[PDB]
RNA sequence: UCUGGUGGAGGUCCGUAGCGGUCCUGACGUGCAAAUCGGUCGUCCGACCUGGGUAUAGGGGCGAAAGACUAAUCGAACCA
RNA sequence: CCGAUGCCGACGCUCAUCAGACCCCAGAAAAGGUGUUGGUUGAUAUAGACAGCAGGACCUGCCGAAUCAACUAGCCCUGA
RNA sequence: UCUGGCAUGUUGGAACAAUGUAGGUAAGGGAAGUCGGCAAGCCGGAUCCGUAACUUCGGGAUAAGGAUUGGCUCUAAGGG
RNA sequence: GAUGAACGAGAUUCCCACUGUCCCUACCUACUAUCCAGCGAAACCACAGCCAAGGGAACGGGCUUGGCGGAAUCAGCGGG
RNA sequence: UCGAUGUCGGCUCUUCCUAUCAUUGUGAAGCAGAAUUUACCAAGCGUUGGAUUGUUCACCCACUAAUAGGGAACGUGAGCUGGGUUUAGACCGUCGUGAGACAGGUUAGUUUUACCCUACUGAUGAUGUGUUGUUGCCAUGGUAAUCCUGCCCAGUACGAGAGGAACCGCAGGUUCAGACAUUUGGUGUAUGUGCUUGGCUGAGGAGCCAAUGGGGCGAAGCUACCAUCUGUGGGAUUAUGACUGAACGCCUCUAAGUCAGAAUCCCGCCCAGGCGGAACGAUACGGCAGCGCCGAGGAGCCUCGGUUGGCCCCGGAUAGC
């Protein structure tokens, strides 16, 4: 008979196979599409996730409530340090879909992208790339190469770049860099890979493919949290009290006559370590990340034109489980997949943004920098010295000096 | 428009009364602008239209159902501004389908969130917290 | 963007942390955490409590 | 007649040991166990609990009575 | 599929935005169609048919050869 | 805890998933759950106050309701 | 027959208090389950084991016609 | 089907049907507006919280866009529960001389087994490409968003009045889905740091035991609509309304030929990734060796089989070439 009273089922089959993903990195299963009038640019970024804070700033929307009204807004930190462009690959549309035709890589790689290369790179030789790059020295070998640009020219309706991050300057026990294809997007393909080869080799900051206030895409893994129960995966109903043989589970898993279980009943099973895609995280800041300038490094990063505090986007005693931030970072508005360390995949918009809260211009008056480390209530080690006032450690460290 | 807010009331709750008709408590026994979901009591926070019942007070009031709204609420909401707010006691006061409040004077503090949604309620409030 | 003083610690509270407290007489306080909520509502004196500033204020430590 | 003491009755009350076995319709349910385990429960000076010795034997016994019990067998045991 | 029309087979009927496709047998009725195809009966039309162009208010002039009605029964469609 | 006794009740190592058995805690509501407050929870000792209907005058009665309770330093009274 | 204090692990209704019974679930602990060394059963078993429709003893794993079908396994699960 | 197919209802969960309550798009009215009724495409989405009853059913209270109806062994007991019905104890009424009966009422009354096959959920792996790695493509399967307020339009159109809309736009919310802890809350054996009862180590100091002694505050972690964040584009078309236009000298959305058209459908976005491919990298100690290329040069052997001249190409129309 029918169903008492109606409930929406619980959970989507449209994340139906919900198991461990088969990557790590995100991965990017559709680039934005391509306009030969615009000019040429990349698509996507990889990043790192470092941490959560919170905001202060004025909204802008008239018909709200909050109009000229001062909001807190929870932010992540995502540290993208530049990436190193160390090849080029070509594709051509069939009526089998888009296959790789030629990929030529740069004559010098660095050892943290031939990482990615070895299981053990402790026992390895090293000596991945060493007969490739020999081509780019010998004469017979250059005229190759340029032959292999010219048939990817004539041939090719998609140029990628493989790039990788530069793991020397992330605070993670982790040596071995992420390599990507970031799709060019923008003009021909001949203008793509005239684009693409004057830059390989060099490096890409963050700056030249994202911008202030503008709407990203982030792909990731979702956290892992094993086996888990149908009340867990799926959220169902928890069974009363006084039930024999289990509360955290789903009664009836099917009717009689299918004779089968179907594939949408809740069934316990792996949760989380899910590829997850979710698209509109608006820039709230692109930080410039620490560098020296006349003998005294620069710290100003996440110092508004409201405080002028001289402090850093890291929390007092760092971010937890992640290093000190001293790259340039991304701030996005809200949470994103994954646990701290996870490497995120940023990629512009398949979508056009018109609606206000897209195109909304927005401006920070106050970035909250008090330790995560428990309830931290001061946002620099200066600003609690002087409430505090001198300590034992001080006056002993001093007797001990004098 | 109103933020969504933290309900703290589901049906069955027992509140204060704040205004002088001389009922002392109004039991919930729904809530308007709830559709709602199975096994799911609806519930109000500040600034919600409740049906309640006088259980202590005045005879003449004590065994009908009334309009009510929420203006104080135990459970902590979040303000934009990122600030937490909550109040000593639960209360409400009698009103008519329109907003106008049955009685002429509120005791203790009324809730932001219910001055804006009701000017009626506003103007007899003492004070706004 | 104004910053409150705890009503029980004395201590700066920024504007994402702690809690409003709002009593029935109309009186509304700010606590910087639970901690000094839950003092506050245990009716105990700051005065008493060492690491108050009221309590360093009235003991002369600074 | 009232008041304050003394006194220590009771198939008296709370509640140990003991005797029993309410509910969880909990545990277990090819068990530790062919009836056990835990919490919670009833009674606990009496029509109380208990060892040994004695008497009643199958259409018989015994039964504060449930067709209960009568050697894991009872609306007539077991053995040939 | 699957042996056998890979006949230069014959005459028609029928288009279905739920087509139809073989005894028992495995699904449809009353009632309908200006879909199309036959058939029956009646009627008009050189003095002039039916259309159409208008007037008086059923008649006329202008185009100048087939037309109008009722029914019946095949396939298709609605009923489904 | 001492006298006395023992080696954790027919095995050990590693890990800390789901479901379970046993023990806890939980914001705001406060039985809205459910056949049913089942289960759990509230109360709980002693001292000082204060105790209703009804009644077979014995009771009900720890009815109900309220206050106190630590540590330390003293004081007064109670005998051979 | 009617009634009725005291009593009741007897059946029932409401009220205060209290609460994870519930909204709506979450976290923690011990013992398992888990993996390993050692030891090591039982129930059950025509052959076996992916579906849809058909017909059939009128609800097929096997037959007909379709859908299709890729070694060996692990932890769970309760549709068959 | 009686050498047994566990039985009422509720709870939980999935899918399906449409004879559509609402929502999308429409046609008709005794459709002025508002409200309502009739019908078409249409099952994508939603269809609630409670008092009484064991109940299905019913009835009422209250919100709501609506509170539509059904199936799946009258779905679902090795999923639960056991209130009812359906054993044995017992009570009442009526019937019977009685033992006893009641399609009458009442109260108490054991709910067993999965480790097997498949199904399903996750987890290793498998055959192939000489080995191995990196970056990627895609067949195919899954699929997701939903509804409502308030402001403005506007006290406007419409209407004698009473009353009283709608498109664009703005600000939010319900339901669902996917995540996430910066903040608030929960947990807390970091057994972290105070406090405290009983006992114990001669006492201090320092500790320990009481199956986590108790209690306060608690980091990290996990976690809550109990905090926060995000949720999307096209194509062919249905119903319908039309264009040109015969049949049928007029007419006609239909016959040939065109147009607009939707919560439906298909794809996209998202999830998975074939006994399915691609591009690239590196390809074996150093003294013993293996391996690669030059169609390498031959000579021979074993094995699996088939076959017994080739066609190296306009695009197409068909009432024309």
């Amino acid at each position: 008979s029918h169903r008492k009273f109606s409930a929406p089922r619980h959970g989507s089959l449209g994340f139906l196979p919900r198991k461990r993903s088969s990557r790590h990195r995100g991965k990017v299963k559709s680039f934005p599409k391509d306009d030969a009038s615009k000019p040429v640019h990349l698509t996507a970024f990889l990043g790192y996730k470092a941490g959560m804070t919170h905001i202060v700033r004025e909204v802008d929307r008239p018909g709200s409530k909050v109009n000229k009204k001062e909001v807190v807004e929870a932010v992540t930190i995502v540290e993208t340090p530049p990436m190193v462009v160390v090849g080029i690959v070509g594709y051509v549309e069939t009526p089998r879909g888009l296959r790789t035709f030629k990929t030529v890589f740069a004559e010098h790689i660095s050892d943290e992208c031939k990482r990615r290369f070895y299981k053990n790179w402790h026992k390895s030789k090293k000596k991945a790339f060493t007969k490739y790059c020999k081509k780019w020295q010998d004469d017979t070998g250059k005229k190759q190469l340029e032959k292999d640009f010219n048939s990817m020219k004539k041939y090719c309706q998609v140029i990628r770049i493989i790039a990788h991050t530069q793991m020397r300057l992330l605070p993670l026990r982790q040596k071995k860099a992420h390599l990507m294809e970031i799709q060019v997007n923008g003009g021909t393909v001949a203008e793509k890979l005239d684009w693409a080869r004057e830059r390989l080799e060099q490096q890409v900051p963050v700056n030249q493919v994202f911008g202030q206030d503008e709407m990203i895409d982030v792909i990731g893994v979702t956290k892992g949290k094993g086996y888990k129960g149908v009340t867990s995966r799926w959220h169902t109903k928890k069974l009363p009290r006084k039930t024999h043989r289990g509360l955290r589970k789903v009664a009836c898993i099917g009717a009689w006559h299918p004779a089968r279980v179907a594939f949408s009943v809740a069934r316990a099973g792996q949760k989380g370590y899910h590829h997850r895609t979710e698209i509109n995280k608006k820039i709230y800041k692109i930080g410039q990340g620490y560098l020296i300038k006349d003998g005294k490094l620069i710290k100003n990063n996440a110092s508004t034109d409201y405080d002028l505090s001289d402090k850093s986007i890291n929390p007092l005693g760092g971010f937890v489980h992640y290093g000190e931030v001293t790259n340039d970072f991304i701030m996005l508005k809200g949470c994103v997949v994954g646990t701290k360390k996870r490497v995120l995949t940023l990629r512009k918009s398949l979508l056009v943004q018109t609606k206000r809260r897209a195109l909304e211009k927005i401006d920070l008056k106050f970035i909250d920098t008090t330790s995560k480390f428990g309830h931290g209530r001061f946002q620099t080690m200066e600003e609690k010295k002087a409430f505090m006032g001198p300590l034992k450690k001080d006056r002993i460290a001093k007797e001990e000096g004098a | 428009a109103k933020f969504r807010i933290s309900l703290g009331l589901p049906v069955g709750a027992v509140i204060n009364c704040a205004d002088n008709t001389g009922a002392k408590n109004l039991y919930i026994i729904s809530v308007k602008g709830i559709k709602g979901r199975l096994n799911r009591l609806p519930a109000a926070g500040v600034g919600d239209m409740v049906m309640a019942t006088v259980k202590k007070g005045k005879p003449e009031l004590r065994k009908k159902v009334h309009p009510a709204v929420v203006i104080r609420q135990r459970k902590s909401y979040r303000r934009k501004d990122g600030v937490f707010l909550y109040f000593e006691d639960n209360a409400g006061v009698i009103v008519n389908n329109k907003g106008e409040m049955k009685g002429s004077a509120i005791t203790g503090p009324v809730a932001k969130e219910c001055a804006d949604l009701w000017p009626r309620i506003a103007s007899n409030a003492g004070s706004i917290a | 963007m104004k910053v409150e003083l705890c009503s029980f610690s004395g201590y700066k509270i920024y504007p994402g942390h702690g809690r409003r407290y709002a009593r029935t007489d109309g009186k509304v306080f700010q606590f910087l955490n639970a901690k000094c909520e839950s003092a506050f509502l245990s009716k105990r004196n700051p005065r008493q409590i060492n690491w108050t500033v009221l309590y360093r204020r009235k003991h002369k430590k600074g």
